[PDB]
């Protein structure tokens, strides 16, 4: 499974530019696709989303109107066209996979990223702490709070926990506040109730230090948390 | 006619089985059916609050 | 006078029969056959259109009863629209059913590709949309006037009415009588000509009885259509061509022709629903 | 109210439309069930077409697609799986005309034909009967008459009469001649007219099915 | 020669020992139990996605997802709570008479006239469902298949043979050959250590999975056995047959316990399952409706009549919250 996307580089502000995400190794037509950007010194931010079959499109309020998103299913490619590219849109753009059925694991795979540079009601998710000292072999607990109860009437608590290692794309850890993603060691665990969630790492083994992100999925737009850094 | 030997051997093996009286088996069946009567939504109509359908 | 109540009684009874029949047909379709096959959408469309067309009949009954239009400009800018629209919808769905049966019998392998329930719905909505091309102008055109006595509302045009009203009459006659007849008669003729040479209807006198039944029901459908729509059309043409003076005979004849025109609609589900061997189950 | 379930419902509707189009494609294809006794011409008619317990043969002819299902390579209780083939367009029954004297064989062939024709599931399915090996049947009658197979035969030992008598024996095995039709054809390898005969019979049964669907029948 | 008389004498000894181990009937014991009363089951969901007749169906252990197989070449997986189609797997062979849904949920299985059991891997990368494995070796149509675990699968075929396969290796590890007629049904015990199988010889045999030999044989039906289902405690099972009668046997008693039959019923059974507690017996018939029998009183306690054709498959969720019935009208009905 690979999602390699390109179309970055220096861009004159106010111009236009399109990003292309070529996907190889999975049934691209069956996956909804997300564009999520990360500013050079900030956290993740949701940009755009197109459903499977292009039947449903959503944009963030920031880039709505200026940005458009489409897909070429026969060619297995994703496109994000941007017009009037201001200086607040310079960031690393990530191509994200997500399939939604009962018991699925959306937001599971992330692309590597473009490095676009531009020359000069929403549910708020709050990671109160920003940096935590950690010693290998110990256990830590990252906290998250929500302005709205993420718990839904059907019993699902739509909270996802992501981990971003230094110099790497973010990796899914927890989906729906309790389930471990495939390939994730069982040390990580998720718990909590509406508007108060916890990610516990037990007998913390090294090489997993990074920024832990706390994303909601109850309503669009999808709002990430600020981020919590683990350092030795 | 090698099937006859296997048939008679299997019949002999099936003959040497410790049976149980039908009364005791029926008592066990009814005891199991009554011990789990409350834990059976099909028997007792569950209220719609706890009914997912 | 006696005929003044007899004619409106005829209108009312025809309306009651048409309503009850078409409502029953739609209920049976939606409750027992559920509109599952490629057909049974056309029958539902025809029943709906006939019921909608017959629903206007009490309005023409009231109008003749008191000789005026008490309902004002609020209603007859849309009930005349309903009547003119539903006459075209019913006629075009009759033509569509005839063409469907002709394709099914005389072109089997192509009917395999064409006639599916989804395509039936597509053709149905296309028929409604195309009939809107006369449903809408009559809606924008049916302005209420002040009659000789007190009131009436008909269709009024701009200069010249000498060229517009006769154009409307000729167009409705051509696209509601000539084309529908030349379509359904030809299609049902070719269908019987094909069915004469099918090995499942050749010998074995029971099979010959089946063939005679099929051609008999086809012929009775076409005959009902002809006998129900010819009188009103020919009466309209002769009225527009040669002057006819008012008497007790012309008005009763005209209302009888209108009664037959809607009699087609009320009798249609007898022919197309209660004579269907799928409904006999 | 359907927060992340909206994408699930959209996926359900999309795979539902894929199911709908796949079923529409499958509904435009004529299914035939090939039957007959062993050592018959059942195999040799597949070669006449342009072309493990089930065998499927797809072939197209005059913008019509045929799926022919051969089930002879499955030894089981036929009543336990024959109902799977209800609604098949037609049954192609192969009978070897050269096995009237060998063993008798037409007695079992007629038993199978009677069993499958008057079955509770194929009460109205049309049967296309292929009397194979008619050329080999030429010299079988010059030395062995039809009397061996049929005790009550009384006629000249000629193809033009013996073959007609055999066809009449086969076709009168149905008790519902007013509701099902049996098409008979002596298989010929010339210009592949067997495929044309199958096409004609299938066209007639398609016309009958359409007449039933429209309610005319 | 003399071995046939030996078998006759052995059968004589078996059934007069079974008579010697019979004192009172189940009805005589259960006359003192209050009847369950007329239970009314209302259809709650209608899963309408199939185009041909539905031949098989199986619930998940989570009692939410259920797989269903049709003759239109599709087996599709439904979320029963919301009626959404979670998956729709197209089949290499349109002739499918059985389907199973793994207890873990990672795999599904199907089979039929192609004599092959296909295992599909639901939970994989690439977002599609792909054929994990194909099992060949049966010389007749597959009638039933159940999952012992993610790697062991039990199949029954119309060649008078059951087989236990290791999926990863892909070949039979055990071959049970005791039946004489086509095996048409299958049912694992709750412990998945022994299983019953009813065949077309009007006989149901009990097999020990670990050692691969028949333990007991049960007779009593006059016609083909179509359905079989263990009692929840694993010490009994019910069978249905074409003679329009069901019957409850017992393992330890080694003989028939009860016979569920009604003179008004003349159509054979197609599917049998118990309830959560085993007090109800759900039986699917050819007269287009299901019947609910008091498993202990042997009287028809209810009727599930909502299908326009014969009900071919029937199952009860593990938690017992609902019962699903498929039929030949291409609709599943989830009753509760
Ligand atoms: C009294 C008149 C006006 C009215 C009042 C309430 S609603 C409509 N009603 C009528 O004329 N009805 C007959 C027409 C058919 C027709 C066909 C060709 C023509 O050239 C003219 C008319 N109708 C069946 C569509």
């Amino acid at each position: 499974v690979q999602l390699v996307e390109s179309g970055g580089g220096l861009v004159q502000p106010g111009g236009s530019r399109k990003l292309s995400c070529s996907a190889s190794g999975f049934a691209f037509s069956s996956f909804g696709m997300h564009w999520v950007r990360q500013a050079p010194e900030k956290g993740l931010e949701w940009v755009a989303y197109i459903s499977s079959g292009s039947g449903t499109i959503y944009y963030a309020d920031t880039v709505k109107g200026r940005f458009t998103i489409s897909r070429d299913d026969p060619k297995n490619t994703l496109f994000l066209q941007m017009t009037s590219l201001r200086s607040e849109d310079t960031a690393m753009y990530y191509c994200v996979r997500s399939i939604y059925y009962y018991g699925s694991s959306p937001f599971d795979f992330w692309g590597q990223g473009t490095t676009l540079t531009v020359s000069s009601s929403d549910i708020v998710m709050t990671q109160a702490t920003s940096s935590v000292p950690v010693t290998p072999g110990e256990s830590v607990s990252i906290s998250c709070r929500s302005s709205k109860s993420l718990l839904h009437s059907n019993g699902n608590t739509y909270l996802y926990w992501f981990l971003q290692r230094p110099g790497q794309s973010p990796q899914l850890l927890i989906y729906r506040m309790s389930n471990l993603a495939s390939g994730v060691p069982d040390r990580f665990s998720g718990s909590g109730s509406g508007t108060a969630f916890t990610l516990t790492i037990s007998r913390l083994e090294a090489e997993d230090v990074g920024v832990y992100y706390c994303m909601q999925h109850l309503e669009y737009p999808l709002t990430f948390g600020a981020g919590t850094k683990l350092e030795l | 006619i090698a099937q006859a030997r296997k048939l008679v051997e299997q019949l002999k093996m099936e003959a040497n089985i410790d049976r149980i009286k039908v009364s005791k088996a029926a008592a066990d069946l009814m005891a199991y059916c009554e011990a789990h009567a409350k834990e059976d939504p099909l028997l007792t109509p569950v209220p719609a609050s706890e009914n997912p359908f | 006078l006696a005929l003044a109540i007899a004619i409106t009684a005829l209108y009312s009874i025809v309306c009651v029969v048409g309503l009850f029949g078409n409502f029953l047909v739609m209920y049976v379709i939606v409750r027992y056959t559920k509109m599952k096959t490629a057909t049974n959408i056309y029958i539902f469309n025809l029943a709906l259109a006939d019921a909608l067309a017959t629903s206007t009949l009490p309005f023409q009954s009231v109008n003749y009863l008191m000789g005026t239009w008490p309902f004002g400009n609020i209603l007859c800018k849309i009930v005349i629209s309903i009547d003119y629209y539903n006459m075209f919808t019913s006629i075009f769905t009759l033509c569509t059913m005839s063409v469907d049966r002709y394709i099914a019998v005389c072109h089997p392998v192509k009917a395999l590709d064409f006639r599916t329930p989804r395509n039936a719905k597509i053709v149905n909505v296309c028929n409604w949309i195309l009939s809107s091309a006369i449903g809408l102008p009559v809606m924008f055109m049916a302005t209420t006037k002040y009659r000789q006595g007190s009131i009436d509302c008909t269709l009024t045009f701009s200069h010249p009415t000498w060229y517009w009203e006769n154009l409307l009459k000729i167009c409705v006659f051509i696209f509601a009588f000539i084309m529908p007849v030349l379509i359904i008669t030809v299609c049902y003729g070719l269908m019987i000509l094909r069915l004469k040479s099918v090995r499942m209807l050749s010998g074995s006198k029971e099979k010959d009885r089946n063939l005679r039944r099929i051609t008999r029901m086809v012929l009775v459908v076409v005959a009902v259509f002809i006998v129900c729509w010819t009188p009103i059309h020919i009466y309209v043409i002769i009225k527009a061509l040669i002057t006819i003076p008012e008497t007790t005979f012309q008005t009763v004849s005209w209302h009888f022709c209108i009664a037959l025109g809607y009699t087609n609609s009320c009798l249609n589900p007898v022919l197309y629903a209660f004579l269907d061997e799928n409904f006999k189950r | 109210l359907s927060a992340e379930d909206k994408a699930a419902v959209e996926r359900s509707k999309m795979i539902d439309r894929n199911l709908r189009e796949d079923g529409e494609k499958a509904a435009r294809e004529v299914k035939l069930l090939l039957l007959g006794a062993g050592e018959s011409g059942k195999s040799t008619i597949v070669k006449q077409m342009k072309i493990t317990g089930i065998v499927e043969t797809h072939f197209t002819f005059k913008d019509l697609h045929f799926k022919m299902f051969d089930v002879g390579g499955q030894r089981s209780e036929r009543k336990k799986w024959i109902h799977c083939f209800e609604g098949v367009t037609a049954i192609i029954f192969c009978v070897a005309l050269s096995d009237y004297d060998l063993v008798n064989r037409m007695h079992e062939s007629m038993k199978l034909f009677d069993s499958i024709c008057n079955n509770k599931w194929f009460t109205d399915t049309s049967i296309i009967l292929f009397l194979n090996k008619k050329d080999l049947f030429e010299e079988k009658i010059k030395k062995s008459p039809l009397t061996i197979c049929y005790p009550e035969y009384a006629g000249s030992n000629t193809y033009e009469e013996a073959a007609a008598y055999i066809q009449c024996q086969f076709e009168d095995l149905n008790k519902r001649k007013d509701t099902k039709e049996i098409y008979t054809h002596f298989t010929c390898a010339t210009d592949t007219k067997n495929v044309q005969f199958v096409f004609d019979a299938v066209t007639d049964v398609i016309i009958k099915n359409n007449l039933k669907d429209c309610g005319l029948f | 020669d003399q071995l046939r008389q030996e078998a006759e004498q052995l059968k004589n000894q078996i059934r007069d020992a079974r008579k010697a181990c019979a004192d009172a009937t189940l009805s005589q014991i259960t006359n003192n139990i209050d009847p369950v009363g007329r239970i009314q089951m209302r259809t709650r969901r209608t899963l309408r996605g199939h185009l041909a007749k539905i031949y098989a169906m199986h619930w998940g252990t989570d009692s939410r997802l259920l797989v269903s197989a049709s003759q239109d070449g599709k087996l599709i997986i439904w979320d029963s709570y919301t009626t959404n189609k979670v998956h729709a797997i197209p089949l290499r062979s349109s002739w499918v008479m059985t389907c199973a849904y793994a207890p873990s949920g990672n795999y599904v299985a199907c089979g039929g006239l192609d004599n092959i059991c296909s295992i599909y891997n639901l939970k994989t990368r690439e977002g599609n469902v792909r054929v994990s494995r194909e099992l060949a070796g049966h010389t007749g149509y597959l009638s039933c298949c159940r999952f012992l675990d993610d790697n062991q699968i039990v199949t029954s075929s119309g060649d008078t043979t059951c087989a236990l396969w290791d999926i990863e290796t892909g070949q039979q590890t055990t071959t049970f050959t005791g039946h004489t007629g086509d095996v048409m049904s299958l049912s694992l015990a709750p412990d998945t250590r022994l299983f019953v199988s009813g065949a077309c010889d009007a006989s149901a045999k009990l097999w020990d999975v670990r050692e691969g030999m028949c333990r007991q044989t049960f007779t009593g039906h006059e016609s083909d056995i179509n359905a079989i289902c263990f009692f929840p405690n694993g010490n009994a099972f019910a069978t249905g047959s074409d003679d329009a009668t069901c019957r409850l046997f017992d393992l330890r008693a080694d003989q028939e316990l009860m016979t569920y039959s009604h003179d008004n019923i003349i159509c054979g059974i197609t599917s049998v399952s118990f309830s959560k507690s085993g007090r109800l017996l759900l039986a699917g018939y050819d007269d287009f409706n299901c019947n609910v029998w008091d498993a202990l009183k042997a009287d028809r306690a209810g009727v599930l009549a909502g299908h326009d054709n014969r009900v071919s498959c029937l199952g009860v969720t593990d938690d017992g919250m609902a019962v699903a019935t498929g039929s030949w009208d291409s609709f599943l009905k989830i009753w509760n």
